[PDB]
């Protein structure tokens, strides 16, 4: 591993502590290793102490989350770390070729179709129902049918919102590229 | 006393010590909702007052809009004030309008606007209304763990006078007496 | 030809008139055939009488026109009719595969690279200069560099406006899909 890897403390220190445990040289035994690893992590990331109730509650029953911006490197790293923590069941939107090629490029280990689902926005079997529902919602706000089809092809946020509305997902996290208010407007409208 | 000649407004300015250095905030006490012209005059007077301290002034106009990302009236008022200031004093280092972090941090500003005319970290911050100025000043005063200031410096009146607050300590009174003496040393303008 | 083809009168009647000319059975000879064909066309299309000065002036020196919406059937038909009249030198924006396939589907005769130019918006060698210029124009209106790149990839109207501004074209005709005011806003800003 490289020198600056942050996982070094979390992987090393508990192992050395357990080695001390076995050989009897310890003088202040720890009760359980879970709180120890938690404390080390709070040292590493500086927000675990604040977010611990949220993580603990969320780990009890993971849900389905849609990340429309499924080609950014940051989103892929977050998906890997979410799968590792066993904290959600991500769904990504984008072209499968680019996603797979970048996963290879960054050297991650999440496998499409096993750890997460890819929704090909350019060609999906549920395109008809999605754009029909979007039109049914937005027809009185100045959205023609052709505009609805164009939006369901070109705008990932609309696809995510429609997926959440129909009950095929449970939450959506968007907006890591582009302006805030366009995403907010789409979300509020849907 | 009345206003000094060539000016039609008065302002107040508070000093503060952040990790990025000394910083001035205006306007905090006088105008409730200044327009573009008042903002320009306040900026010029603040620049002169900062020059008194032997510092090279660097001004930033703050807003929630980030280089035209919004078109609410406040952002337009900032843009008009900026053009007025650039018309009057061409040698002053000023840019805007921008977010606070862009004003204080060089890298953030350079990422979004590589050719800005403002270098380093700004040391004068001009707010659109007294709400934002006062709230920011108080929160920064407490959060920047020192809790010490040099304010409020009053600019725009024809004689060297300042008005303090009831919670002012001895050291602040001494500092303002010294500053008023320095202002009065030269013939009042 | 099908019964409803509008070119039937224009192609037939002058030929029969010339046949009458040759055999000497005519009693009121026409001076030149051009005004005759013009009059027939004004019967066919109902606006030639109004637009004739414009067509006559434009035919003297064609210019370069950008149609950003280069995948619509109507735009392709208009391009064919413009090439036939020798009235402009069109430039289309879109994916070459779809454009060629639809040209085959509609049975037109315009050939890419000979009668008109195709600009592949998804991959163009001048992407860098285009998005750089767009950012240089719109940086103070709340457009970050990433937004500029995204716009030059996704918005054909911006590409057309930038092409016209740099002098690589002479006019632009847009707005046959979507709302009026978005196109107008882009045009006014540029």
């Amino acid at each position: 591993p490289k020198p600056f890897d942050p996982r070094l403390i979390v992987k090393i220190a508990p192992a050395v502590a357990k080695a001390a445990m076995e050989s009897g040289v310890a003088t202040r035994p720890i009760a359980d290793f879970d709180v120890y690893i938690d404390k080390l992590t709070e040292f590493v990331y500086k927000t675990n102490l604040f977010m611990k109730p949220i993580f603990s509650q969320a780990r009890k029953a993971p849900k389905r989350v849609v990340l429309p911006e499924g080609e950014e490197a940051r989103v892929l790293h977050a998906t890997q770390e979410l799968v590792t923590l066993g904290l959600a069941k991500p769904i990504l939107i984008g072209r499968p070729n680019v996603i797979e090629m970048r996963i290879q490029k960054l050297g991650l280990q999440i496998k499409a179709g096993v750890d997460f689902e890819i929704v090909n926005n350019e060609s999906d079997p549920r395109f008809k129902e999605y754009w029909t529902e979007y039109f049914q919602i937005m027809k009185r706000r100045g959205v023609t049918q052709e505009q609805a089809q164009r939006a369901l092809i070109s705008n990932p946020t609309v696809i995510g919102a429609i997926m959440v509305q129909r009950g095929e997902a449970d939450a959506m996290i968007c907006g890591t590229v582009g302006d805030y208010h366009e995403h907010f407007s789409v979300v509020k409208n849907v | 006393f009345g206003y000094r000649d060539g000016v039609h407004t008065a302002g107040a300015m508070n000093a503060l010590l952040l990790p990025s250095g000394n910083t001035f905030i205006a306007d905090t006490y006088v105008n409730d909702e200044p327009d573009a012209e008042e903002l320009a005059e306040i900026t010029l007077m603040a620049a002169e007052t900062v020059r008194r301290f032997g510092i090279e002034p660097r001004v930033a106009l703050l807003s929630h809009s980030n280089f035209g990302s919004s078109d609410c009236p406040s952002s337009s008022k900032m843009r008009q004030a900026l053009e007025l200031v650039r018309e009057r004093a061409p040698e002053l280092m000023i840019d805007g309008e921008m977010h606070g972090d862009a004003a204080l941090v060089e890298a953030i500003r350079n990422d979004r606007m590589p050719d800005s005319s403002l270098k380093g970290s700004a040391n004068i911050l001009v707010m659109p209304n007294m709400e934002a100025a006062r709230i920011s000043y108080n929160l920064l005063r407490v959060s920047s763990s020192e809790g010490v200031t040099v304010g409020p410096v009053l600019m725009g009146v024809a004689k060297p006078v300042h008005v303090l607050t009831p919670i002012a300590s001895v050291r602040r009174i001494v500092n303002m007496v010294a500053l008023a003496v320095v202002e009065a040393q030269t013939q009042p303008l």
